[PDB]
């Protein structure tokens, strides 16, 4: 099991959309990596200048949008690819 | 530059002198008693050859008008070699006789256009009579006799070519190359035998032979080149779960992926081996798909869409045996559907029919022989280089004659077929008297191969020609024993394609040459 | 360009005149009393030679048809030099005699194709009779006599070559090079003696000789080139724990790693010495693996998977003595498994058999001689450059003759082997009279080497030929003493391979040349 630290989140990326809106199957770079993924593990929270830990607004099991870049890292947990990022790199939570 | 212009009989005489020079160079080789011709080569030793196309190619004359005649009559041997590969000497003998007899009627005041029309009509009827007279040649002894006769009565060459055609079947491809020994060697390969070796020397399962042996292995076909072990790592893990060996046909396996797979090979988890994909662009993909069809697998490519990561065991090909070595690789009994194999055979045959280039068509035929049937390589054995070239030319002519024999059939050799055809065409008539005379000179010139064979034997051409014309059927003149008999029984067979092609090309060029009146060349 | 075309007897006479020019240039050197030929070289001094292949190569005639004849008969000496290295003069003597006697029968109206068939049949039977007549040559005295006779009766060359083959054994490789002194020198090296020196001058353990001596040293084989000391630092520490000297065979040792190891060498912790790996790519790995097999070690490479960091003492090779000098490096008594060594010899011998190029095959044979047996270098000693070239050619011919003697055996020299063969083939018959006459001219031309030897001796060829034919067995004509006797007892032996090859190549080219009727060359 993996749980993150401070203001960082462990997220499994959602499966890439193989088929477009109108039944057109996209492959390769057309099947670009999804920016959405379910939250696997939430850290304790951001440490401010006062040393207090503020819990993150993200919750375990919620689909969220993440921005890939230098902030995001790749990891393998139980032979499965996951991404590692901070709550700033998390854009928004997908509901309904 | 400035031009010399000759008209009428002067130009005809000069052109005929050039034709006579080339044809006299060519026709000293006709028949079994025909002698060799030495051609001086500016680079290397001179070439001793008995085939008329080479000695026709090498002829070029100082007189420009005689050089015209030589080049125009050389076109006959060139076309006969391009189409049938044999009978170039017979084609030049026929072409010379039509020109000499045609110019005799041209000098007789007859219209050369009508003479050419008569020659064309007579030779069309002659082709029809040759087709009617032909007998199909499918049995092995007839093929052996055709190969023997076409190779200057060399029974070893004929029997070797007959055995090669028997081994590789009708769809097989047979080629002739030089050998290292003094004797003729036949090398027959079955299944896919593409000429690429292992990428690393460490794959060798059998060190005493340098050949990797894989018993019932999996086959992966990657249309792309790979340098990372990541992509087929699921496939490698699935193969290790299966435990069977795996052979990769890829554009390039190099560096990291290659090193890790050879390491896994000597670790014993997977008995894996990777080799380069054959051919080049626009050709590699097609016969990679042919390998996939043979092995019942599918090629991995970006265009077809699935990647090596989603490649599974079902995607990979299957064969019963795989042999890797330094230069080539053999796949024995690829586990693929028979109906798919025949569909691929039909598709490549349609590609052959649509192919208008000899190189592409011969590559397609080689691919057909690779996936279905076999491939034979005849190594010409000779003590010296010049004997190597001479024997190689003779074996090539014998191979072309056997191919023409299975393609179109056989007739009585020694020019007897043309004699019988001319005898059958005795009542053929044209629209006018000049056309009838052109028909007659065509019929007379069909006796030229037999007459020149007898002349090469040293006997009298007229007596033997009349004796053969007196006989009926395939009765003719054995030029080796100088006897008479049924030319089929004595094994003197000629391919119907060879004789018909020689007659047609000789007739076409010779008619065009007797139609001329003026010739314009450069000044000396 | 434009061509001159000659037919029949005119072309045959011109071609025979060219053959006579080349063969008369060549055959003045045959036998022990044969003289030398001076060949003009546009670059350097003229070459005085007694070998017929150089004279044959340097002959080219102004008359283009005679030049055809010269080139065609030069092919005989070229092929005889390529195959056996000796008997080029004998091959040209045989080829000229077949052509002259063959053209005599051709002028006699006999069929040249049947004459060539008869010559081929007679020479096939002659090869069989030479094989039956041959005796294997394994003893040292017979080898010395063969080397002496092949070197114009030079007993010093023959005895030196006999000693060289005795030293390096049957698997050894012997080569001839120029020497600095006036006398012949033999240089035999045992074990691996690849030609790379120490990478830095400071490794020298013995300053009075400039050679590093390592007693029972460890050997590390690095396929990759190293520039950092970190990788073999565990290996260096393990060696320092062992305390034995260490020798590196690497692609390149340079920079910080090289400086660190030489510093540690003069500090006395490790007695290390690094040298370059021999050869270049695709051959460096094979001979590195040969070094590993000899020393019982394993080559460190990225492809094989293990790294220098994981390399241990067991991975490193072991030998008893190591000598490093400026140009070469000698390994004496490499501690390796004998069975693995012989498996390596078998593998490289299979590679030799599969090799179709002289360069690759000779490199493989040199590798075999390095790993097993020894390598001999014969330094030709002569006071002048021209004598150096002449003596070097004679020693090369003697070496090729000794190699052919161990390969195929020996027969009576001086052309008596061919005389006995022709006497044995007296009852051989062809399919017709022309073939019988071709057989007879082949048999007569087998007397040509003896007759030309006698002609060079100044005596009468016919009397001596009849006297030798009257005798039986190896009775023949000593051409140096002008006497008669048993040629084996008199020490005049010829390699069976040399005589058989000369006869075969002469027969093939000569038959192909007598079959000709027309010759087409460029205009003058
Ligand atoms: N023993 C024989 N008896 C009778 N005719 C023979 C005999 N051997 C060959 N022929 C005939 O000789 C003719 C030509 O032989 P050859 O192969 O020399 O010429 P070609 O095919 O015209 O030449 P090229 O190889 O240049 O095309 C053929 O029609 C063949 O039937
Ligand atoms: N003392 C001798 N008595 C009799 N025959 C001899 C004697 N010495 C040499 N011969 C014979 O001389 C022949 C040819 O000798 P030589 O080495 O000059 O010619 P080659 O081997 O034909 O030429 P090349 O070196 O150009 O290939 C051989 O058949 C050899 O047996
Ligand atoms: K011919
Ligand atoms: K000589
Ligand atoms: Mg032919
Ligand atoms: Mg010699």
């Amino acid at each position: 099991n993996i749980r993150p630290l401070h203001d960082r989140v462990i997220v499994k990326r959602k499966e890439v959309e193989t088929k477009s809106a109108g039944g057109i199957v996209l492959t390769g770079s057309a099947a670009a990596k999804s920016t959405r993924g379910e939250v696997l593990a939430v850290g304790n929270g951001r440490i401010l200048e006062n040393g207090e830990v503020k819990p993150l607004d993200v919750k375990v099991g919620d689909i969220v949008i993440f921005n890939d870049g230098y902030g995001v890292k790749s990891e393998k947990i139980d032979n499965e690819e996951v991404l590692i990022m901070s709550e700033s790199d998390i854009l928004a939570i997908v509901e309904a | 530059a400035a031009k010399d212009v000759k008209f009428g009989n002067d130009a005809r005489v000069k052109m005929l002198r050039g034709v006579n020079v080339l044809a006299d160079a060519v026709k000293v080789t006709l028949g079994p008693k025909g002698r060799n011709v030495v051609l001086d080569k500016s680079f290397g030793a001179p070439t001793i050859t008995k085939d008329g196309v080479s000695v026709a190619r090498e002829i070029e004359l100082e007189d420009k008008f005689e050089n015209m005649g030589a080049q125009m009559v050389k076109e006959v041997a060139s076309k006969a070699n391009d189409a049938a590969g044999d009978g170039t000497t017979t084609a030049t003998v026929l072409a010379q006789a039509i020109i000499t007899e045609g110019l005799k009627a041209v000098a007789a005041g007859m219209n050369p256009m009508d003479l050419k029309r008569g020659i064309d009509k007579a030779v069309t009827a002659a082709v029809e009579e040759l087709k009617a007279l032909s007998v199909p040649c499918s049995d092995s002894k007839a093929i052996a006799q055709v190969g023997t006769i076409s190779a200057n009565s060399d029974e070893t060459v004929g029997k070797l070519i007959a055995e090669a055609m028997d081994k590789v079947g009708k769809e097989g491809v047979i080629t002739v190359e030089d050998g290292t020994g003094l004797q003729d060697e036949l090398d027959v390969v079955e299944g896919m035998q593409f000429d690429r070796g292992y990428l690393s020397p460490y794959f060798i399962n059998k060190p005493e032979t340098g050949a990797v042996e894989l018993e019932s292995p999996f086959i992966l076909l990657a249309d792309k080149k790979i340098s990372n072990i990541r992509e087929m790592l699921p496939v490698l893990e699935a193969v290790a779960k299966a435990g069977k060996p795996l052979l990769i046909i890829a554009e390039d396996v190099e560096g990291e992926a290659l090193a890790t797979l050879v390491v896994n090979t000597m670790r014993g988890i997977v008995k894996v081996a990777a080799v380069k994909a054959p051919g080049f662009g626009d050709r590699r993909k097609a016969m990679l798909q042919d390998i996939a069809t043979l092995t019942g697998g599918t090629v991995i490519s970006e265009e077809i869409g699935m990647e090596l990561e989603k490649a599974t065991l079902e995607d990979l090909g299957q064969a019963k045996r795989v042999v890797i070595n330094k230069d080539t690789t053999t796949i024995i009994d690829g586990v693929g559907e028979e109906a798919a194999i025949q569909g691929r055979v039909a598709q490549i045959r349609q590609q052959i029919e649509e192919a208008t280039s000899d190189y592409d068509r011969e590559k397609l035929q080689e691919r057909v022989a690779k996936l279905a049937g076999g491939v034979a390589v005849i190594k010409v054995g000779a003590a010296t280089e010049v004997e190597m070239k001479e024997k190689k030319a003779r074996v090539e002519d014998a191979l072309h004659a056997t191919r023409a024999a299975v393609e179109e059939g056989v007739v009585a050799g020694g020019g007897v077929a043309l004699i019988r055809v001319a005898s059958k065409l005795a009542d053929l008539r044209g629209q006018n008297e000049d056309q009838n005379v052109g028909i007659k000179v065509a019929l007379r010139a069909m006796e030229a191969p037999l007459r020149q064979i007898v002349l090469n034997c040293g006997e009298e051409p007229s007596v033997v020609a009349n004796t053969v014309k007196g006989g009926d059927g395939n009765y003719g003149y054995n030029a080796a024993t100088e006897e008479y008999g049924n030319m089929i029984d004595m094994g003197i067979l000629d391919p119907t394609k060879v004789t018909r092609s020689a007659l047609q090309y000789a007739a076409s060029v010779a008619g065009l040459m007797i139609t001329t009146e003026c010739m314009v060349t450069d000044l000396p």
